[PDB]
């Protein structure tokens, strides 16, 4: 446990770097394995959502976008990127674009769970 | 600085040369672990670095374990790859995380098991049904598998899905393969490569379907443009080596087997062919090498033991090939021409008991030729 | 020969209907290996129990190809 | 006892694949370690140790960013690479290298040539596909 | 309490009463995760022909292996779904426990492996397991009565086995049990014995008339051709039961020994509109065109009774007649290399390839079958006459 | 003496050896000469498909006449050897009558209330089956059948379970009312299924139990909540995935929900499963459907209703068959056959009534409509009707 925190912050700040890089694959596999760590801990915790919200970013990039689109929906409510990334797949796919507009209405009525978050490609 | 060498290796293995190129994505390496697209770009060939240094010189532990896997998966022995995954990579690594098994599918499917690689990423299938990355191997077992209903499952799905990626149109193609139909899976993977070229997997596919319709040049122009896009694929290698042989010529023929095992070490069929090949050219103390590899490699293989009795009863070592001929009846009781060896055996080293049995398993097997098995029992008393 | 046909059919008529599938074109060869008609072929060697089964789902199961 | 859970899912395993199995693994590793059990151990200047096609002087080079006899030695130096360190050259007999080596650079050549339109006719390809 | 549902359960088992069973069979597994509970819900699946409904039962707690009953019902579900593969599996290549009132639950699980090999055509390992499954214990039958009726043993073999084995656990019950025994062995070996053995059972007791001992009868007086009384003990026997498929195969052969072709024809409707799935009325329909000189219409209704029960040797012996009967001589040959190799350890397949060698005027295979035979039977007048 | 040969064939019957079974069930017989023994073998002969040996050897000494579940077996062996006038005969069409186990009398009214069923005399069914469950409450079939094809309105099969006592239960009554009260009918007194329903999942760990999942799955579907019928049935079903119970609504509601994937799937290893029973070319007609394929469904319903007559899926399905195709005609014949042979089931007639619409035929649609919504005040389909 000591020891735990640190390797998810680890992967978290190499997976930001390589997303900073064109380097999209690596992007890809540092995602997953952060995903599929990630899966022990509950899901109140904020790492969870953050590594979810990686996965899905990345999937995005990578062009496949049912995946990152799926992944996203899965827990479209609990950060505020994987509402983008969401919506972001809604507009290229135009599938379920009713539940981003619930969503989405929802998230920037109550600015003006996590909203906010030091990652990469967080939007304002 | 180590995106840049990680660049210059992705030009060097695209233009003209590997090495080069997987001399860069090292140097890349060697300034950052963490660049897991090298290591994919150098596991597409056979190539390996001295992980120990790399990777110390948990996580660090984890991408270590990661790296034996693919190194392993890479060089085709496949059984160590799952013993690490039995003892490390725990279970909830393991079974969530889709790479992880869709490198254990391919491992298991290289091997006989096909069972448990349907299985495996059947559950892959389940976790993630827009999945379209690597999905030639799902077509390959469900073809090899000789069923029709999931295969159509997966076409249906991905056609629905993504209508324009090439893995879709290659498992369209393998379908109308497997069905009844060779011009419309020749159809189909042209469709596949045009709209995505480098895919080597789509030209294999057409090489050997080219063959299946007795179309020689076809095949071999489909392979070559195979071993363009791909410089190392054991698949095309071997479709060429069959069609030297169809075409009789065994020199070009041991040549492409022998470039098809370099990178697929342990593979019975293959072995078998190259054994077949120097046979051919009349090397018997060299063929039998490598089927005794064959049949301690794999055992319950009907043709490696088969080439194995073969060769022993060619050159009268009868003492081993007694048994290889007892094992590979009690392996397998419906092979035709075995059971006339197993008599010829058994004469031989004179059991009449036994060969009065045998060859009446002969005579049953073999309607026609038993004029020939009558005559064998004539010689036999 | 009309005469035979007809006790045939008449010994005949003592079938089920998926039974009489089965056996509606059969042939049975003299070494044992086994020829199943299709109303596809399942040439398969007799005295194991699986061919049979095959033979009984192809017949009543269902199969689509699906395009 | 041999451990097989990790080779099937199911828990138990027919005899006859356990040993199939065992004989099969061991003899695999053998092939790779010497050029025992395997749940017993699992184990065993250019960071660059390998590349396929790649011989010592190769990758020599690659730190410097880089008569019958004599033709022998590229006799069999050409067919060391292609074949990634094949054994049966040296079994080889030596005038049966000859028509082997003369086809290689015929189907190399044949790659380079491969690895190398009117307005009104070229759009009927995309549309007729 | 939960003794009040158990019992109430295994009653509405018994009772063929199947939805009350599945519903407080599943209750009580519910409540409680005890296996056995898990064994009557994977019994009730298996009596209304749900095999994997139990299967998938058991295996999706992986509860086979703590007892082993629940692994007996798992490969016997399995080798009825002829899933062989798995139930050997499950059961185990060789016995694993090598070193009450009822049937030892170690030698049933050697008697599924013994079906299993049979099944597989492996009959040099089942006949193995069948001998370890009776020898282990003596209380089990079935595993005799297959190996005596499938003729895996050779009569002296069969003799030796049956005195081998001892009478200890019966007790009180040993003469009876043992002469009850001695009623199934195989004929041409002292039949003197055989005959006294049913006469001390026959009157001592009261099974005076049962369905065994007039089997034995027959059985008697078809091996030595006493065809008169085949048709009266026969006749006696039928009156009661008019569809004994113990004794319906010598009762088709000793009527077709006396050629009453009207008496077939009455056998061959009955059964006809009864059973028409058994291989038994076909046979009877095809030994009834062959008792009228129709030979090569009967061949298809032999080749129909193989094929709708494997395993039958009156069926392809039949089929062998057929073929060498009338003409085609040469195939008649693989027909009968066929009865030999499916059909291990019978002389009679042995001695027809044999005597059909001496047909092609061929000598020495001919006189080798015929050792072969030999070997198989000491003790038969048809062998020795060959 | 006997008593130790008696365990030796009980054990036999248990690790299914039935060669074994019936040669010590009639050595047995033979020694003791008993009607029990003969019970014991004719069960025998029964469990090993021979149906004819055990009628038979029941009515060769005429047993019938000595012991009470001798002739029930041999009535039963009638049952399944489809012969039910002399079945009935032997047992009689009335009550002659009029600790473990069960008593003789509810299995052999049970037994009189299938011949009736088989019969299509269809009110005597349902006054045997009432008949059985009251006389004895632990028959669960005489329930669990009379519920099945729903013989009888829902408000009846309240009114019956209430007038039904448990008291002989005793102290397992407790649990054994409220598993009973579950199986009855989701239309009305839905409120007291679920309170039930969470009574069983607390202080009895049966939350788990398949019953109580398929309870809750049919709660689901009375009100059209396919997506939690999905998620809860695909829970179930990956546990076991071909329980005839469970399948109709998880097939109902993918044909909902429109996926054909997933019941293509399931309809194609049901199709290799169990090849004879109907609710498989049931689904196969299913997945045509959601295909849009009314030619092939047509037969494939027809198939499937001719192998279970007890299966208003299929009439309904094919008269949508027949609807969706084109012509009407047929369909009307279809939906009033399908509601003539299951009375208090109101979706058939609505059905017919929306055919009614569709041939503009209103003045029969109205009471149709009015005879429907009499027992389905919340519900999409009729309210928009």
């Amino acid at each position: 446990d000591d020891q735990a925190l640190s390797t998810i912050i680890q992967l978290q700040d190499c997976i930001q770097q390589a997303i900073q890089q064109l380097n999209y694959s690596t992007a890809e596999f540092l995602a997953e394995l952060l995903y599929a760590e990630c899966s022990i801990l509950d899901k109140s915790s904020v790492y969870w959502s953050d590594a979810v919200y990686l996965y899905a970013l990345s999937l995005f990039l990578n062009k496949s976008y049912h995946t990152a689109f799926q992944i996203s929906k899965e827990f479209k409510e609990y950060h505020l990127g994987i509402a983008y990334i969401f919506g972001r797949c809604a507009l290229q796919l135009s599938q379920g674009v009713n539940e981003a507009i619930l969503t989405l209405l929802s998230i920037i009525n109550v600015f003006s769970m996590v909203l906010n978050s030091n990652l990469v490609h967080i939007p304002d | 600085l180590a995106t840049l060498n990680c660049l210059l290796g992705n030009l060097y293995m695209k233009l003209d040369h590997s090495k080069e190129g997987a001399f860069y994505h090292s140097e890349a390496l060697a300034i950052n672990p963490y660049l897991w697209e090298s290591y994919e770009a150098i596991c597409k060939m056979r190539a390996t670095v001295d992980l120990k240094r790399v990777f110390f010189d948990t996580l660090p532990e984890i991408m270590y374990n990661f790296a034996l896997i693919l190194r392993s998966s890479s060089q085709y022995n496949s059984f160590k790859a799952i013993r690490l995954f039995e003892s490390q990579i725990p279970s909830h690594i393991k079974d969530t995380m889709p790479w992880c098994l869709v490198q254990l599918g391919k491992l298991h499917f290289e091997i006989i098991n096909y069972d448990m690689s349907l299985k495996y990423f059947n559950r892959l299938k389940d976790l993630q049904p827009a999945r379209v990355k690597d999905m030639e191997i799902f077509s390959t077992l469900l073809w090899h598998l000789h069923d029709k209903v999931k295969s159509s499952n997966l076409a249906n799905g991905l056609m629905d899905t993504m209508p324009n990626k090439p893995e879709t149109w290659c498992c369209i193609g393998n379908l109308l393969s497997l069905q009844k139909d060779h011009d419309a899976a020749i159809k189909a993977f042209e469709k596949a490569t045009q709209l995505d070229p480098n895919f080597a997997y789509a030209y294999t596919l057409q090489g050997h379907e080219h063959s299946s319709n007795d179309s020689s040049d076809s095949a071999k122009t489909c392979y070559r443009k195979a071993l363009a896009c791909d410089p190392q694929h054991y698949n095309a290698y071997y479709g060429l080596g069959t069609s030297a042989m169809k075409l009789g010529q065994y020199e070009e023929a041991l040549l492409y087997f022998e470039k098809a095992r370099s990178i697929n070490p342990v593979n019975v069929v293959l072995i078998c062919c190259c054994g077949g090949s120097l046979e051919k050219l009349g090397y018997k103390e060299k063929a039998l090498q490598y089927y005794e590899l064959a049949c301690h490699l794999q055992p319950t293989s009907s043709l490696s033991k088969y080439k194995m009795g073969q060769l022993l009863y060619s050159m009268t070592r009868y003492n081993v090939a007694l048994q290889t001929f007892e094992e590979l009846v009690k392996l397998v009781p419906d092979d035709a021409t075995a059971h006339y060896l197993l008599g010829q055996t058994y004469r031989i080293v004179g059991r009449k008991k036994d060969a009065i049995k045998e060859l009446t398993v002969a005579m049953n097997l073999d309607p026609k030729g038993n004029q020939v098995i009558i005559d064998e029992l004539q010689k036999c008393h | 020969m009309t005469s035979e046909q007809n006790s045939n059919r008449y010994w005949n008529s003592f079938h089920d209907e998926d039974d009489w599938n089965l056996f509606n074109g059969m042939e049975l060869e003299s070494n044992g290996v086994v020829t199943f008609a299709g109303q596809e072929t399942i040439t398969g060697s007799i005295f194991d129990r699986r061919i049979t089964q095959l033979a009984y789902a192809r017949n009543n199961g269902w199969h689509e190809l699906a395009l | 006892q041999y451990d097989y859970s990790p080779f099937c899912e199911r828990n138990t395993l027919r005899e006859s694949r356990i040993d199939s199995f065992l004989k099969a693994e061991r003899a695999a590793h053998c092939l790779v370690f010497h050029k025992y059990r395997p749940d017993i151990d699992i184990m065993c200047s250019m960071l660059l140790e390998s590349v396929p096609g790649c011989n010592k002087e190769d990758l020599e080079r690659l730190s410097r960013r880089e008569r019958l006899d004599d033709i022998i030695n590229h006799e069999t130096n050409a067919l060391k690479s292609f074949w990634n360190d094949s054994g049966l050259v040296n079994s080889l007999q030596s005038h049966h290298l000859h028509e082997e080596y003369l086809l290689l650079q015929e189907e190399l050549k044949n790659v380079y040539k491969i690895k190398c339109e009117s307005l009104r006719d070229k759009c009927r390809r995309h549309y007729s596909n | 309490a939960i003794e009040r549902l158990r019992l109430w359960r295994f009653d509405a088992l018994m009772q063929h009463m199947y939805r009350t069973a599945e519903y407080i069979a599943d209750k009580v597994y519910n409540i409680s995760n005890d296996p056995d509970d898990a064994f009557w819900l994977g019994q009730v699946y298996y009596n209304n022909n749900q095999y994997v409904r139990a299967v998938e039962l058991i295996t999706r707690n992986n509860l086979d292996g703590v007892n082993i009953l629940c692994r007996y019902l798992l490969g016997l579900s399995f080798v009825k779904l002829q899933r062989f593969d798995d139930a050997l599996d499950v059961i185990g290549e060789y016995n694993p426990f090598s070193e009450d009132g009822g049937i030892k639950m170690e030698s049933s699980l050697c008697f599924l492996r013994g079906k299993i090999y049979f099944a597989q055509n492996n009959f040099n390992k089942a006949r193995d397991a069948f001998r370890e499954a009776i020898l282990v214990d003596i209380k089990n039958f079935e595993a005799f009565e297959m190996l005596l009726s499938k003729n895996l043993l050779t009569p002296q073999e069969e003799w030796d086995l049956f005195d081998s084995l001892d009478f200890k656990e019966f007790g009180e019950d040993k003469e009876i049990m043992k002469n009850l025994y001695k009623i199934n062995l195989s004929k041409y070996i002292n039949t003197e014995d055989i005959t006294k053995s049913n006469e001390i059972l026959a009157k001592d007791y009261k099974l005076a008339d049962n369905v065994d001992v007039v089997r034995s009868k027959v059985d008697i007086c078809y091996t030595q051709c006493k065809f008169n009384e085949c048709l009266e003990l026969c006749e006696t026997v039928l009156e009661n039961d008019e569809f004994n498929t113990n004794i319906l195969p010598a009762y088709i052969g000793c009527l077709y020994e006396l050629s009453n072709k009207n008496k077939l024809f009455l056998l061959s409707h009955r059964l006809a509109e009864t059973f028409p799935k058994s291989a038994i009325t076909w046979f009877s329909v095809a030994t009834y065109y062959m008792s009228l000189d129709r030979i090569s219409e009967a061949q298809k209704y032999y080749s129909k009774s193989s094929i709708l029960d494997p395993s039958f040797a009156a069926a392809w012996l039949g089929f062998a007649h057929t073929y060498a009967l009338e003409g085609e001589q040469d195939q008649a040959l693989t027909a009968y290399s066929t009865a030999s190799r499916f059909f291990p350890g019978m002389h009679l397949p042995k001695l027809f390839l044999g005597m059909q060698f001496m047909a092609m005027n061929s000598l020495n295979l001919a006189e080798s079958y015929f050792v072969l035979a030999y070997d198989i039977c000491p003790n038969d007048p048809l062998v020795l006459n060959e």
